[PDB]
Order: structure tokens, then C-alpha cells, then sequence
């Protein structure tokens, strides 16, 4: 399984680690007038996990279930414990870690439904290595009130950041100037509109690559910029790939 | 689903130094020319999108007015066009008549300039940004060993430094003409050696032409279409201090690059 441990988790490292997780991602995509991977689709429930190993500072390990249709996490193993989420796939509980003592989590793997029952957003919870390491802890123990902050910080840290090289550059600006930061609306607007995008960015071949309806990605500077076609680098040379979404 | 096929959509178009299609005078007539002009909100620089391939103002469709190149580009009578191919819109913005394969070009960078169907050499002239952000993007180039590029010797030349956060000729300011522009001073575009010895990239005033023209291509490349090639670092190596149009190759990481807004 693709590894990312703490002990080892450099610029290089992550972006290695992000690199990969991107091109399993993509086995199998299918690509249009863009060239920005599009996921597979209809997936047999027995292949459409991908599985990711995250180790702390104590040499101890959460494997992660990750949908290769919407790269979200399904459920994730500890030891020998495994927790799943309410919305996950029914069928995921016989196919993924089959041979631990199953939980169902009583919630959605959506950062609404983390947001919720957590009691915190994204906007005040803390970024980096720091506190990647602090979310694997938290998770293999499974200390619950700690559990929707933890899942906060790994699905930003890992999943959001293969989505989205800005996000990828993101966590390594704090790797290397060793300093926290929380996401700025820039982030949360990519992380918002990532669902949204792939369907106007593939409608858009009807149109010669001009969307159905405008999506606000804002700056570093806080001002929102319309991205209501495919001729913006800063959704080109960003969105690493997107969900399937039209014919 | 009938959210797939959105029936049209209504926006602008961008272009050499930032300046917008439009049609002269909001005039209506068949044959009324469409010119470089100052953006704004107006609607005779409203371009609505459709799927018979058309792209309309003030009612009627843009169009070539010849065969041959040098002439200009027009509004006209869309049932004209009643069994016509169109436009067509390539990822790097080159707007092309899918018939005689003549592209949107303005043959200089001033107000009230004829637009005119030419062909395509792949120019910094011949680059459009269709949408209505026509504001050019402020932001950082990161490239090989997490660096950032870097305006130097008084804007005439580029490479790689360590990314400092406030440090102002870090920062890029993305074109709608293709262009990658100095921040403190968009006079100045990067730009491909026009020297036939060197392979180096530099910094020089911005003049409509091939060596200005960056598409930033969703492969992680920045890529010159018109020379067919990408920027790489020399050697590989960030010390050396020179960024170099080179054929695209998987071998190292040098022409791997990150946009940072
Ligand atoms: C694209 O250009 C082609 C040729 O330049 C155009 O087709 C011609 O249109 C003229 C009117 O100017 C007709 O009388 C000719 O019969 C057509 N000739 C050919 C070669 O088909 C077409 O109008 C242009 N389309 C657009 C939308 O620009
Ligand atoms: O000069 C190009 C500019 O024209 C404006 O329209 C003017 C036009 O220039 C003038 O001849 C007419 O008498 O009055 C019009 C309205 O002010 C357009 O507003 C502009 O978009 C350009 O096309
Ligand atoms: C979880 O997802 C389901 C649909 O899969 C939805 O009906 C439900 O409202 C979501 N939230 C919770 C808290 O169950």
C-alpha cells in the first residue's frame, strides 16, 4: 500500500506521495477536450477501494479506504478495529477490511456532516505536519472526540490535495517554512466547488470549452475570480482530476 | 440529465494585452467589423455561446470576411451560416474557422485595431481567454526543488530563487494573450531566446509574438505551442540559474511546474 510516514515526510516525500496517489487514482480514466483525468465510473464494489497507509510518531498505522470514484474515504482499518462511514457504499463492509471488528461511524464522510458533529469548521482548524501526525494518534486510538477534527485535517491533508495542486502547495509551503496554517477561502472554494467544476468542465465540450454556469475560486488576496470556462490556469494547471459526470 | 447540454451561455473574450473583443460602434450591419478594445460591460462585447458552433453579439455571428488571410473578422447574418461548421476553440485559446483554418488575430496591441483571420502560427496575437474574468492573474510560478522564478538583472532575465512570501518579482501576472508578464512592470513578458545559438528564456517588451506565448497545460508543463517545446531547468540543476525551451521529456522533473494565486 502507497505510505506516507511522519518519520519521513519531507517536501520531496509529499509530494512524491501526492504524485502516486494521483496516478492509481487515475488508472483507468478517461480523459476529454481538457486532458484533466475524468475517474472511472460504475465500478464493481469488490475493486472500487485504494488502499493508503498513514504511520505516526510511534511507528503506528491507519490504513485508509479511499473510493476510487470520488477519491473520499470509505471507512479506515486500526489495528484490528475498522470504522466505517453511514454514507459509505452498503456492500463496502464485505469487500474492506473483512477480517477486523466492524464500526459504523454516525456520520457522513462529507465535511458538512463532519462539520456538524465535530462542532468546528475547516476555517479554525490548524494544518500541517504537526498536526497530521496528532489525526493518525487520534484515529488508531479512536479518542471520538477528536475523531471529526482528525478526519478534517487527513481528507485536506491527502484527498483534497491530490484533487487540487494549490492545496498540494499548500502543505508543502508549511513543510518547508515550518508553520501552521488554516485554509483561506481560496482552498475552501476549491474544496466547495470541486464536484461542481467537473460537471461544467465536461457539459463544456458542447460549448467549445465555456461552462453552464460561472464557479468562484477566490485568490490569496481574498478577491473571487469567475471561472466560467476551461481557459483559466488556475483551474488548468490545478484540478488534478474530477468525477465523472456527463456522457 | 439536461444539465450535461446547456442550450447556451453568454460571456466575453480577452486578448492581447488584456484588451477585449468588440464589435466597433456597437454597429448592426452585415459585415460590421470587430475590433481590440478597452473591457467593460457593455453589450456589443457580450459573446453568447451556442451549440451550432456560433458565437454571437447584438444578435448576429463573428465570422471571416475572406478565404485568403488579412482580412477582417466580421458580425453577420447567422442564417448565412445555415450549413457552416463554425468556430472552433483549442485548449491553448486559438479561436479557428473550422473551414479555411484561419485564426482570430490582431495584428497589433492598440485600441480600435482590426481583427483580422490570418494563419496560425501559434503568436502570443493569436491567443484569446474566453470568459468574463478578463483581469490578468497575480500570482507565483514554482518549479523545480519547490522554487520560485524570479525577474532579474533589472527584467532581463529568469530563474529559480527560494520562495519569499513578500518579495515582489516572484510574482507573475497571467495574460489573456497567453502571456506570462512581469507584476511591477506588465511592459515586460517572458520570453524564448531569439538568438539561434541559445535556448535561454529571458525577459523582453512584450511584442505579440511566438516566444511570448505560455500555455499552462494540465500535464504540470508550461508549454510554447508554436516551438513545440516546454521550460526546463538546465541540467536540471537550479545553481546554474537558466530556464531552457526543451523538448518534452519525462526524464527528471525540471519541467514540472505549479501555479500559486
Ligand atoms: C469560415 O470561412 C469559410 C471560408 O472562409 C466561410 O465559408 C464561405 O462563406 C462565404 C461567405 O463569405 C460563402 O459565400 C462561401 O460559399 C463559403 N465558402 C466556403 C469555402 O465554404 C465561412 O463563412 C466562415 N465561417 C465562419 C463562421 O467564420
Ligand atoms: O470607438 C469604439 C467604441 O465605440 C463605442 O460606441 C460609440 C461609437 O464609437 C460612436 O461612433 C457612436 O456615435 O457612439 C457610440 C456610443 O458611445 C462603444 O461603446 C465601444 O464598445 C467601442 O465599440
Ligand atoms: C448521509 O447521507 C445520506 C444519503 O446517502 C443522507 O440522506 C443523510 O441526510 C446524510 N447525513 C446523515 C447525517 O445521515
Amino acid at each position: 500500500n502507497l505510505s506516507l510516514s511522519q518519520s519521513n515526510f519531507s517536501a520531496d516525500t509529499y509530494k512524491s506521495f501526492i504524485k502516486n496517489l494521483r496516478k492509481q487514482l487515475t488508472i483507468g480514466a478517461s480523459y476529454g477536450s481538457a486532458g484533466i483525468p475524468i475517474l472511472k465510473h460504475s465500478v464493481p464494489i469488490c475493486e472500487r477501494f485504494l488502499l493508503v497507509d498513514l504511520t505516526n510518531g510511534d511507528n503506528e498505522t491507519i490504513t485508509l479506504a479511499i473510493n476510487v470514484e470520488d477519491a473520499g474515504f470509505a471507512a479506515y482499518r486500526a489495528a484490528d478495529r475498522s470504522y466505517f462511514f453511514q454514507n459509505a457504499p452498503p456492500i463496502a463492509s464485505y469487500v474492506i477490511f473483512t477480517d477486523t471488528n466492524q464500526n459504523i461511524m454516525n456520520f457522513n464522510n462529507t465535511f458538512e456532516s463532519i462539520e456538524i458533529v465535530g462542532g468546528t469548521t475547516r476555517s479554525e482548524t490548524p494544518l500541517g505536519i504537526m498536526h497530521f501526525e496528532a489525526s493518525i494518534f487520534h484515529l488508531f486510538v479512536h479518542d471520538e472526540n477528536y475523531v471529526p477534527t482528525s478526519f478534517l485535517v487527513l481528507i485536506q491533508m491527502v484527498l483534497e490535495a491530490a484533487k487540487f495542486k494549490f492545496i498540494e502547495q499548500k502543505v508543502i509551503h508549511s513543510i518547508m517554512d515550518m508553520e501552521d496554517f488554516t485554509p483561506g477561502l481560496a482552498m475552501l472554494s476549491l474544496e466547495e466547488n470541486w464536484t461542481q467544476l467537473s460537471l461544467q468542465l465536461q457539459a463544456s465540450e458542447s460549448l467549445n470549452g465555456v461552462f453552464g454556469d460561472s464557479v468562484s475560486l477566490y485568490n490569496s488576496m481574498d478577491e473571487p475570480i469567475g471561472v466560467d470556462s476551461m481557459y483559466y490556469p488556475i483551474l488548468t494547471a490545478n484540478m488534478a482530476f474530477q468525477l465523472y459526470q456527463c456522457p | 440529465n439536461e444539465q450535461c447540454s446547456p442550450q447556451q451561455r453568454t460571456t466575453r473574450i480577452s486578448g492581447r494585452d488584456g484588451l477585449c473583443v468588440d464589435v466597433y460602434g456597437a454597429l448592426t450591419a452585415d459585415g460590421s467589423r470587430v475590433i481590440l478594445y478597452p473591457c467593460g460591460q457593455q453589450q456589443n462585447q457580450q459573446w453568447t455561446f451556442y451549440p451550432d458552433n456560433t458565437i454571437r453579439s447584438l444578435g448576429k455571428c463573428l465570422a471571416t470576411s475572406a478565404l485568403s488571410s488579412g482580412s477582417n473578422v466580421v458580425i453577420t447574418n447567422c442564417d448565412y451560416l445555415r450549413y457552416d461548421d463554425g468556430w472552433m476553440v483549442s485548449s491553448s485559446g486559438t479561436m479557428m474557422n473550422k473551414s479555411s483554418h484561419l485564426v482570430l488575430t490582431a495584428n497589433a496591441a492598440t485600441s480600435r485595431t482590426n481583427l483580422t483571420g490570418e494563419n496560425n502560427v501559434f503568436a502570443a496575437k493569436q491567443a484569446w481567454r474566453i470568459g468574463n474574468y478578463v483581469e490578468p492573474i497575480v500570482t507565483t510560478i514554482i518549479g523545480l526543488r519547490h522554487m520560485c522564478l524570479e525577474a532579474t538583472d533589472n527584467d532581463t532575465n529568469v530563474w529559480l530563487e527560494s520562495c519569499v512570501k513578500n518579495k515582489t518579482k516572484q510574482y507573475w501576472a497571467l495574460y489573456s494573450d497567453d502571456t506570462i508578464r512581469v507584476n511591477n512592470n506588465r511592459n515586460l513578458c517572458v520570453s524564448s531566446s531569439t538568438d539561434s545559438s541559445s535556448k535561454l528564456i529571458v525577459i523582453r517588451r512584450c511584442d505579440g509574438s511566438i516566444n511570448q506565448r505560455w500555455v499552462f497545460t494540465p500535464q504540470g508543463t508550461i508549454s510554447n505551442p508554436g516551438y513545440e517545446a516546454v521550460m526546463d531547468v538546465a541540467q536540471n540543476d537550479v545553481y546554474l540559474k537558466k530556464i531552457v525551451l526543451s523538448s518534452a521529456t519525462d526524464k527528471g522533473n525540471g519541467q514540472q511546474w505549479t501555479v500559486f494565486y
